């Protein structure tokens, strides 16, 4: 319950990690538990670092029609 | 007109076709006189697609 939060708090935080950071972060002793929870997480991983990631003519014709009913 | 044999005038069409110069003078002096043209949104935006189509014929 605290480790998704670490996730879906670091998910925003920054998108650049190495491993042992994230082993660091989720209070992992184990590396390989790791990008099991990366996976779990649909995390891709490279290599122990992770990355976390209508025309105007149309709007006017919009504005127009909004107004004029 | 001009005249040709008898000896009448014969009628001829007209134009008035602005040199550079002229654009640039008529324009300058007609800048003001531009119309409002009050008519609701939906007839100015009506008056737009009719001339659309108009070019879109020619």
């Amino acid at each position: 319950a605290i480790r998704d939060e670490i996730a879906k708090n670091t998910e925003l935080s920054y998108d650049f990690l190495p491993l042992s950071n994230i082993k660091a972060l989720l209070f992992f002793n184990n590396e390989k538990e790791t990008e099991k929870f990366a996976l779990e997480r649909n995390w891709p991983i490279v290599n122990s670092k992770v990355y976390f990631n209508t025309n105007i003519i149309e709007k006017a014709m919009d504005y127009a029609i909004s107004i004029e009913n | 007109y001009v005249a040709i044999e008898e000896k009448t005038f014969l009628h001829l069409p007209c134009t008035i076709e602005a040199e550079e110069a002229e654009e640039i003078g008529v324009e300058h002096l007609l800048r003001d006189v531009r119309d409002q043209a009050a008519g609701g949104l939906s007839i100015r935006l009506t008056n737009q697609l009719k001339s659309l189509k108009g070019l879109q014929s020619k």
